[PDB]
């Protein structure tokens, strides 16, 4: 604190963020989404296109978040040692929130499976429910996920030795090659023979296999986000925040679905 | 002598504990030799002579 | 009444194997700022064992004659004198005494109380539920005791976790005294099927039983960890088995017992030889969930296939497996932690995990031959 | 928006970080692209210059009036917490002193003056 | 364009504390409301106000346990008093995500919109607190009024588990210059352990619920036991966030308690490090007892067995708080201040309502107190002698601070005493109602139950009239505040000790253990430029 | 003299100039020896620093806790009188009566209930 | 100029005298359809939670 | 402009309506929602 | 851990070297803050520290602590049979013999 | 048993299911009311000694001895207390041979009883339905919200098994004076026992919230000696 000009510059090493308009916008459009959720499911409105709207601009809020937190590192230039520490403290405390919901399907899925009541004859997956075979498409899946977790360290591994075609062909391929995923589960509910109102059983696995799906969707955008913004030089060699929470959030994955294909498609 | 005194409180300490655990038992040792033995005796008196009818 | 009687045996096994691990994160340290050896704490480690082993051949005895509840009450008398000695105990051969008299106190517990379970469940079927809900605790003991240990020898001093233990002993003590021919086992120890089943499971174990005396100093050494920790570490194996037991225990029945038997082998050996290349307390959740996971895998294929082959090649008895499986888990834990100073004294810790991955590794392969038994 | 600096001696503000740029087809460095107070941070570790002190305060003496305990302030007061001369003996007094007054510490007694700067 | 930028787009952490507190007023005041209305009904047998409605007394029921268990106690135990106090306790200047806090602050309007929307779009939601499965369908409730509670069960959720993210990644790495995590204050440790507690417990209460609507709306068959499913099910995963949500609400008071107790007794607490330990171990083992709530569905004997041990182990840690608040307040000296008084009126009435719940941990004797309104007393001296308490202490003991203007003693001290004999005498009769048999969720009840419930009707009378003259107090506080400082020596925060002279206490006036009463009248803006140092 | 004889009735009333310049005139009447001070100098030094104003004021006075006694009764006596009339308008039932809870007591005893300690009815 | 504009808009972000959001001159495109759209769809959901209220279908 | 009025939402001195009915008017508000909720209920039902 | 004659020994040489009126009061606030009452001469070197730093009221309320500090009233004449020949060379008068 | 005006305990037992729950109760309350004493007078002492007190004690802050003998005290009275519940929860319960099985469906807003036993060869099986008197219908004495139009009717001194399932929704089937207090869910089924020793009538309340008109749904149970069950019997 003797340096010469010292005063100059600020004193301590946190993030003082100008006021933004963002998070009442966010609440606004929650608030019309649960409304027009909880009228349109019962009446009350009938035209479709207004939940359309409300999830539509509730994304848009999420996203001009994002860009102002970064203008916030590329160009004015505010992360520090610190705030990015703070920043993977907080990220890590909501991958831990979003495993703890995969845990009460999981015990939603013990709680069923061992003691089958009496209406359904006992036995799992019952009596005119053909489950599906788990060496067809849903190895496929395994496989392309193993794949996708070894392709993004290829990528990581190339913003540290300085090769740009080489951390822009990995993401390239681990985004085209998670778009096949999908695919193929989106190919796999409609070669299938149950619903979700047949059963308990077709109630649980399409609410494991189903928040699974929204959360890969979450990683192509992010993945695209993450090419964008380093096909246009905004990551450094040392200082690349969004492929560290990217590459956090693909492995939870991974290490999740290991555990609805040998719980879900095998185990019965 | 009269002008060396050392430790009060302490005294004052096990004095206070051993009065609040006295009341205390003397406050519970009501509640089951006042308020709930005699209560037992009653019912069980009711008992062996509605039987005595019943045999009679 | 049967259900108090389940409650007594079941109570016993968990404090029985509670008091075996809260051990684990203490005496490794205690012993080691009275000096300021491997082979001594080794050997502290595996009196339990071999004094188990030893009188189980003669507790049976002793429970024809007088009969069962008087031995199981010696289990008790046993049990809280150890845990008292334990409580005040920093001369090496009191806490060599206290392990000594811990495998008389467990023996008696468990041969006396599985007995008694089985005398007032005559039915052949509530039989198989009442003795699997009571060995349940059994593993529960090592996962409730561990982190109790460390957590309490951090924050409060050594006689707190072992005064804990007592006192629930001597609950279940007041409760025991309110509520008061098949082929042998040599025979079954000698073909071969049941030998190579027995086997998977001591060189399966062998790993936490050298992991449990050893992994403490190794860690304070090269990590610098906290008297806490050491607790934490062997969190994630306890817990991995909670889980492998619930979904490899029907999945084996479709997927292969044998193959069960065989992967289990391959990931518990890959386990044990990614744990030296660990610089930080969370390098060590994934090879321990895995030593974890792998063993509980092991165990749920192979104790099975025991009941089989023993009730296919032989003629069996209720209490055949469980002596089978107490010969091996005495052995594998006697001759673990005995080699354990042996094999680290020499070349350094790195080696030993690496002996025994191979050696798992090595004996995956055997699993072959219960394929399709005789 | 100005003349780059190459060292914590020709940092005068903001206007003297923002860096010459990377070139095409090449991972930038952070010596080529950063701005603010995270440039003041490498071009402090890159000399030793530790721009965020994290040193606790003095406690090797105690303090009388003649002789006091001097923190450092870029403003006229600044908090003080005290927790005796061994260090950790006294219990935490928060204290301000400021560039009128001095601070005492009612237990230990150690006092407290401001170097402005 | 000024006023916007402050309070509508703001980033400041003590500029939402304030909205938080204005909220939680309304929401109280609703809420106490609700509560005067179920008072008034059960006076004397008949249907006295509600005409012959029994739904629209399950639905005020309903309302008035959610109003102010989420959107009275949470925002201002864990808003108003963490988001304005922890970042001046540990030193640092704002939160580490200041958007998030505004974001946390501006769910909660409109999920009281939907709550207030789900009691006149029909019948209402008449559930009760807990919706449990087969009544919350659509054989019972077929309209929009369950389904815009649940909604309004997931915007506080997200608010919670946000607020939570921020106060955990905030007393890591935003500490002062020398602040480790073993000389932290105590409310700061209070408000770490309810926040692992809500990341812990909120999840499993939004699988819950969700799958609820799922049923409801999409015909899914979790709940349906025609499908092969379970109501206990839905139990399991509610009671998993019942239990530590009523943790939740108590251990930001205790921290609040601690400060109070250390102040107007000068001394130190006894043994903070087992204070915080104390804290750890009542968090800890909150999550694994929670179905002493549901003994009565079936379960096992041998589950019975476990879950009465683990209920009674919570005992020990309370009592180490509580014999260590004996202690620091026996050597020392005492001033009744009003934050003293609410201090006192807590150390005795909490303990009178959580000896109650030893008695209903035992699985034999919830057999004779479950669905009784002897669970209702239980959890009244908790939550509203318990809980109330540490709001209004911690209100007025901070005040001051957050204002600069001050409050009549003789007002505060009466509405204190008009609290105690009200709360008092509207809860107690409920043990003895419980006892001889009354069941819970009854607008009409038998004509033997009459008594107690016009005596427990009077205290209602005398809580809302200090409600109303806190309402006042609040006037002749910031109406005249500033003249309100000379009236009584209760504006100190200290008074001199012995041999210390008035004329060197008016120099030396401040000595404190926190950055807090160090502090401008109205803390500045921004407070810490030049960071504090610590030995 | 005057000046600081009897400065318990009139200490407080002197404005913050004239109050500084009695402690500096006792701080140089205090640098002699004592036994040269004057009693009346002896009791104002006591006063002014350990004495009953300004910092070491009661919290209550006398005139205060008859005020939060006499607010506690005033705010009793309101609950009491809205209590009351929302009390003589009641929805009384044809069972609240005693000639009806004498006969729920000859069922009662007929069917014996209660053994213990008691059964009736009748609260009018 | 060339694909490094990083530090000729990081001498514009600085030195600008507006909010960072509305500060380049693209965020007239992201700013006005949101802003537009979000008082429609507020003020559809309060049209249908009065006319909810009062027992209107559709 | 720091001070004792300054960190309040609403203005309370020099104010032409005086601050004592913005003050009522919120607590009213409060303690009257929950009346006239249980009163469109009731009106809706047939009852009074 | 301490005992009565290291009490008596550490607080005679805080007493001996305080400078200020400050300093006085808070080495006399801390000395009637344990399990000790002070000895005889202690109470003798609070009374030349208070000579030195030129205040009279201190000297009063020192002798009004002693009452409040012993136990009972023999005790406390006891300690002013004592401290008599300091009194009457200092010249402090006790509070009851001036009746403030 | 009823409820009686202005009740401050428990009612009168007819089950020694009852009778152990009291003699529980009254067990904890011992230790209960000790330590409330315990904290009321250390709280007096306080107030009474240490009231704007002049000598400070701010160094008493360790304690090491005060702090291990409340920890280990508390520990000690749960041990005590956790006996005597283990040994009822295990102990008391239909042992040995049940002797009557009587089925109750708890439907919306009324009750469903069966009588398992007394079955002829073509299904004739006893059964019937009660309901709640209404207050307009009610005759002279009888009790308002609790008395039913049939009552359940069962000697004494015989065990009766209680079977507990529901139709519509979750109920509670309760009769506080016989210690009886079990669920009713849609999709299994409870069970609860109880031996009766005195003749008399038994009144008992739903507990479970099931809707609008969860306030009636009274429970009565009457125990009739052998030779008036027979005759009872012999009508329906
Ligand atoms: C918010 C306040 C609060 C708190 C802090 C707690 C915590 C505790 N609760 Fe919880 N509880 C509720 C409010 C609260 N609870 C509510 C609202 C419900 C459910 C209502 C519903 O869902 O309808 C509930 C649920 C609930 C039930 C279920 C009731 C039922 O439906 O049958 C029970 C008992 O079974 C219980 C008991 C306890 C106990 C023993 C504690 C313990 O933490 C309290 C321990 C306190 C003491 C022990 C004082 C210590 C003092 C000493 C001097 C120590 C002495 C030592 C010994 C006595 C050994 N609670
Ligand atoms: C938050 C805990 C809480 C609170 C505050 C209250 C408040 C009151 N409650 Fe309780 N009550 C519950 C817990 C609580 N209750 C719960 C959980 C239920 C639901 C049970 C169910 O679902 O069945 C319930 C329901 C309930 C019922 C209906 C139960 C039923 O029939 O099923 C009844 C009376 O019958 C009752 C009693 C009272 C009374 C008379 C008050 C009143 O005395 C209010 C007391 C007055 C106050 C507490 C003043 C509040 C203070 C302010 C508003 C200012 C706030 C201060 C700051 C912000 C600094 N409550
Ligand atoms: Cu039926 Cu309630
Ligand atoms: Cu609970
Ligand atoms: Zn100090």
């Amino acid at each position: 604190m003797r340096i010469q000009n010292r005063e100059n510059l600020q004193l301590f090493p946190f993030h003082l963020v100008t006021n933004s308009p963002w998070p009442l916008t966010t609440s606004l459009a929650l608030m019309s989404l649960a409304l027009t959720l909880g009228l349109t499911m019962h009446g009350y409105i009938g035209n479709h296109l207004w939940l359309f709207l409300a999830i539509s601009l509730v994304l848009s809020s999420i996203f001009l978040w994002v860009r102002d937190v970064v203008i916030e590192g590329t160009y004015l230039g505010d992360h520090t040692i610190a705030v990015r520490k703070g920043l993977n403290i907080g990220f890590m405390l909501f991958v831990l929130s979003e495993i703890l919901i995969f845990a009460a399907l999981f015990w939603s899925y013990f709680h069923s499976a061992m003691g089958p009541t009496i209406e359904i004859g006992c036995q799992w997956p019952p009596v005119g429910i053909t489950s599906i075979k788990p060496t067809e498409l849903p190895l496929l899946n395994t496989i392309i996920l193993l794949a996708s977790g070894a392709t993004v360290t290829w990528a990581h591994h190339s913003i540290l030795y300085k090769d740009r075609q080489g951390t822009l062909v990995g993401l390239f391929i681990t985004t085209l090659l998670i778009i096949l995923f999908v695919g193929c589960q989106v190919l796999e509910y409609t070669w299938a023979t149950f619903t979700i109102a047949d059963s308990v059983f077709g109630s649980i696995f399409y609410a494991g296999t189903g928040l699974h799906f929204i959360h890969m969707v979450m990683l192509i955008v992010m993945l695209a986000i993450c090419y964008a913004r380093m096909y246009f030089y905004h990551f450094t060699s040392n200082h690349h925040l969004g492929l560290e929470t990217t590459i956090l959030y693909l492995h939870v994955l991974d290490i999740i679905w290991l555990f609805l294909y040998i719980v879900f498609y095998w185990w019965g | 002598s009269l002008t060396r005194i050392q430790g009060s409180v302490k005294r004052r300490i096990l004095t206070d504990i051993s009065v609040g655990l006295t009341l205390g038992f003397g406050f519970a040792s009501y509640w089951w030799w006042g308020v709930h033995k005699p209560t037992v005796a009653h019912r069980e008196n009711y008992y062996i002579e509605l039987a005595k009818k019943k045999k009679a | 009444s049967r259900k108090l009687i389940l409650f007594i045996v079941f109570l016993a096994l968990l404090l029985d194997n509670m008091l075996l691990t809260v051990v684990v994160p203490i005496i490794p340290s205690y012993l080691y700022s009275i000096k300021h050896e491997n082979v001594q704490v080794g050997l502290l480690f595996a009196s339990k064992a071999t004094v188990q082993l030893i009188t189980n051949p003669f507790i049976g005895l002793l429970t024809n004659r007088i009969g069962y509840p008087i031995p199981i009450f010696a289990g008790f008398c046993i049990m809280f004198v150890s845990t008292i000695m334990f409580a005040f105990s920093s001369s090496y051969a009191f806490l060599l005494i206290a392990r000594s008299l811990q495998g008389i106190g467990s023996s008696c517990s468990s041969v006396a109380g599985m007995g008694m379970l089985a005398s007032v469940y005559t039915d052949d079927e509530e039989r198989g539920n009442v003795m699997g809900i009571a060995l349940g605790g059994l593993a529960m003991g090592v996962l409730v005791g561990p982190p109790f240990g460390s957590v309490l020898y951090e924050f409060v001093g050594k006689t707190a976790p072992f005064l804990v233990l007592a006192a629930l002993v001597l609950l279940d003590g007041a409760i025991q005294l309110f509520v008061l021919k098949g082929t042998p086992l040599t025979t079954l120890l000698k073909d071969p099927y049941i030998l190579i089943a027995a086997g998977s499971i001591c060189f399966a174990n062998m790993g936490i039983a050298m992991l449990e005396p050893a992994l403490p100093i190794w860690m304070m050494e090269t990590m610098c960890s906290r008297k806490w920790q050491l607790g934490v570490a062997f969190l994630p194996a306890s817990i991995s088995y909670l889980i492998g037991t619930n979904i490899f225990g029907i999945l084996a029945h479709k997927m292969g017992r044998w193959l069960c038997a065989l992967l289990g082998m391959i990931i518990v050996g890959v386990s044990i030889l990614c744990i030296p290349f660990a610089k930080n307390i969370y390098g060590l959740i994934a090879p321990n969930f895995g030593v974890g996971f792998a063993i509980g895998m092991v165990d749920s294929s192979m104790m099975p296939i025991m009941g089989y082959l023993v009730d296919l090649r032989h003629v069996s008895v209720y209490g055949s497996v469980y002596a089978i499986a107490d010969v091996a888990f005495c052995m594998g834990y006697a001759i673990g932690p005995s080699a354990g100073g042996a094999i680290a004294k020499a070349i350094g810790f790195p080696w030993l995990m690496t002996i025994i991955g191979i050696i798992d590794i090595l004996f995956a392969p055997l699993c072959f031959f219960l394929r399709s038994p005789p | 928006q100005f003349k780059t600096a190459t060292s914590i001696a020709e940092v005068e503000g903001l206007e003297n970080l923002v860096g010459p740029g990377a070139k095409t087809g090449t991972v930038p460095t952070d010596l080529e692209q950063a701005t603010g107070l995270e440039r003041y941070e490498l071009l402090g570790k890159l000399e030793g210059i530790e721009v965020f002190d994290e040193t606790p305060l003095e406690a090797v003496r105690k303090g009388t009036m003649k002789d006091p305990i001097l923190i450092d302030s870029y403003d006229d007061y600044r908090y003080v917490g005290c927790t005796g001369v061994p260090a950790d003996s006294h219990n935490i007094e928060w204290l301000k002193p400021t560039t009128e007054k001095n601070a005492r510490c009612w237990e230990c007694g150690s006092v407290y003056k401001l170097n402005f700067l | 364009m000024n006023y916007i930028n402050r309070w509508l787009f703001s980033t400041n952490a003590k500029d939402i504390a304030v909205l938080y507190f204005i909220f939680a007023l309304f929401c109280g005041l609703l809420g106490s409301i609700m509560s005067l209305i179920l008072r008034l009904e059960l006076s004397a047998p008949g249907n006295q106000i509600l005409m012959g409605n029994h739904q629209l007394f399950n639905v005020v029921a309903t309302a008035h346990a959610v109003l102010m268990v989420f959107f009275l106690v949470m925002p201002a135990a864990i808003g108003f008093f963490g988001n304005y106090l922890l970042p001046l306790m540990i030193g640092a200047s704002d939160m580490s995500f200041a958007r998030l806090n505004n974001i946390s602050f501006w769910l909660l309007p409109p999920a009281l919109v939907s709550l207030l929307a789900s009691a006149l779009i029909e019948n209402g939601a008449g559930t009760g607190w807990t919706v449990y499965p087969p009544l919350a369908g659509v054989q019972s409730h077929s309209g929009p009024s369950v389904d815009l509670a649940i909604f309004a069960l997931h915007l506080t959720s997200i608010s919670s588990l946000l607020g939570a993210i921020n106060f955990i990644t905030t007393t890591l790495n935003m500490r002062t210059i020398g602040m480790t995590m073993s000389k932290l204050p105590l409310f700061v440790w209070a408000v770490v352990f309810t926040s692992i507690l809500l990341l812990l417990s909120l999840p499993v209460l939004s699988a819950g619920v969700t799958l609820l609507l799922l049923d409801r709306n999409f015909n899914t068959s979790f709940f349906e036991p025609a499908g092969g499913g379970d109501p206990i099910l839905y139990q399991h995963l509610f009671w998993f966030f019942g239990h530590p949500e009523v943790y939740i609400l108590i251990i930001p008071g205790f921290g609040i308690i601690s400060h109070i107790v250390s102040t107007y007794s000068k001394k130190p607490v006894f043994g903070a490090i087992g204070m915080v330990y104390a804290m750890g171990s009542i968090g800890f083992l909150g999550l694994l007892v929670w179905s002493h709530h549901m003994y009565t569905v079936g379960l096992d004997v041998d589950s019975r067995a476990y879950f009465t041990s683990a209920t009674m182990v919570i005992a020990v840690p309370t009592g180490i708080k509580i014999f260590s608040w004996l202690a620091t307040l026996y050597g020392g000296s005492i001033r009744y201040t009003t934050p003293m008084l609410y201090a006192f009126a807590f150390l005795f009435l909490f303990t009178v309502g959580g000896l109650s719940g030893v008695v209903l941990s035992n699985a034999s004797l919830d057999i004779a107190f479950h669905d009784t309104y002897y669970v209702i007393g239980h959890f009244h001296y908790v939550l509203s002698l318990g809980a109330v308490f540490s709001l209004f202490a911690g209100y007025y003991y901070w005040s001051p601070l957050i204002t600069g203007l001050y409050y009549n003693n003789n007002l505060a001290n009466i509405q204190f005493w008009l609290l105690f004999i009200g709360t008092n005498v509207t809860f107690f009769p409920m043990h003895f109602l419980g006892l001889n048999g009354m069941p819970r969720r009854i607008p009409d009840y038998p004509d033997a139950f009459a008594g107690w419930n016009a005596i427990s009707s009077f205290g209602s009378l005398i809580s809302i009239i200090s409600v109303i003259l806190f309402a006042y107090v609040i006037y002749d506080q910031l109406v005249n505040g500033l003249t309100n400082k000379q009236l009584s020596t209760n504006s100190l925060f200290k008074n001199p000790d012995f041999i210390e002279s008035n004329i060197i206490f008016n120099d030396n006036s401040i000595k404190s253990s926190s950055i807090d009463f160090l502090l401008t009248s109205p803390p500045l803006p921004h407070t810490f430029n030049t960071p504090a140092i610590q030995s | 003299n005057a000046t600081v004889t009897n400065l318990e009735k009139r200490w407080e009333d002197l404005p913050e100039t004239d109050q500084k310049d009695i402690i500096s005139q006792l701080s140089e009447r205090q640098k002699l020896p004592w036994k040269d001070l004057t009693l009346s100098e002896k009791k104002a030094a006591w006063y002014i620093s350990f004495g009953e104003w300004g910092p070491r004021r009661p919290v209550h006075t006398k005139e205060d806790k008859l005020y939060i006694f006499w607010g506690t009764v005033i705010g009793i006596v309101i609950s009491a009188t809205i209590f009351g009339a929302f009390r003589y308008n009641r929805n009384v039932p044809k069972t609240m009566n005693r000639e009806w809870q004498a006969a729920s007591d000859e069922y009662l005893k007929s069917k014996n209930a209660e053994p213990f300690t008691g059964y009736s009815q009748i609260q009018s | 100029t060339a694909t490094e504009k990083i530090i000729e808009l990081q001498k514009f972000y600085q030195s600008t005298n507006k909010p960072i959001y509305a500060a380049h001159p693209r965020s007239k495109y992201y700013l006005i359809p949101y802003f537009g759209l979000l008082g429609v769809s507020v003020a559809a959901t309060l049209f249908y939670t009065g006319r909810a209220c009062f027992g209107i279908k559709d | 402009d720091v001070g004792p009025y300054s960190n309040l939402p609403f203005k309370v001195k020099n104010r032409r309506v005086p601050y004592a009915v913005p003050h009522f008017l919120f607590f009213a508000i409060g303690m009257g929602i929950p009346f006239f909720a249980c009163y469109v209920q009731l009106k809706r039902s047939g009852s009074i | 851990e301490e005992t009565y004659e290291e009490f008596s020994q550490r607080y005679e040489k805080e007493f001996d070297e305080a400078y200020d009126l400050f300093e006085v009061q808070r080495v006399l606030n801390n000395c009637f803050s344990y399990d000790i009452v002070p000895s005889p001469a202690v109470i003798g070197k609070a009374l030349n520290a208070c000579r030195r730093v030129n205040d009279y009221a201190t000297a009063v309320r020192v002798f009004e602590g002693l009452k409040h500090k012993v136990e009972t009233k023999e005790q406390y004449d006891a300690y002013l049979e004592e401290l008599k020949d300091v009194r009457e060379e200092l010249g402090i008068d006790l509070k009851e013999e001036l009746f403030p | 048993d009823v409820p009686t005006p202005w009740g401050i305990f428990f009612q009168d037992s007819a089950t020694p299911n009852m009778e152990g729950i009291i003699e529980l109760h009254n067990n904890i309350m011992f230790y209960l009311v000790l330590i409330l004493t315990f904290v009321s007078y250390i709280l007096y002492t306080i107030i009474y000694n240490y009231s704007n007190a002049t000598i400070v004690h701010k160094y008493m802050n360790h304690g090491q001895l005060i702090e291990i003998v409340w920890t280990t005290l508390p520990a000690v009275i749960l041990l005590i207390i956790a006996f005597p519940s283990f040994i009822l929860l295990y102990l008391c319960d239909e042992v040995i041979s049940p002797a009557m099985t009587i089925k109750a469906i708890g439907l919306q807003w009324y009750w469903k009883y069966e009588y398992s036993d007394f079955i002829n060869d073509d299904g004739e099986i006893v059964e019937f339905e009660s309901y709640v008197i209404p207050e307009e219908l009610l005759e002279d004495g009888q009790l308002r919200l609790l008395d039913v139009d049939a009552s359940v009717v069962v000697p004494v001194d015989t065990h009766i098994r209680f079977i507990v399932s529901s139709a519509d929704v979750i109920h509670d089937f309760c009769v506080p004076a016989l210690g009886v207090k079990v669920d009713a869910s849609p999709g299994r089924l409870n069970q609860t026992s109880a031996l009766i020793q005195r003749e008399g009538v038994y009144y008992g309340q739903c507990s479970e919230l099931c809707g609008v008109m969860h306030s009636a749904m009274p429970i009565k149970i009457e125990a009739v000696s052998l030779y008036e069950f027979i005759n009872w019997l012999d009508e329906q």
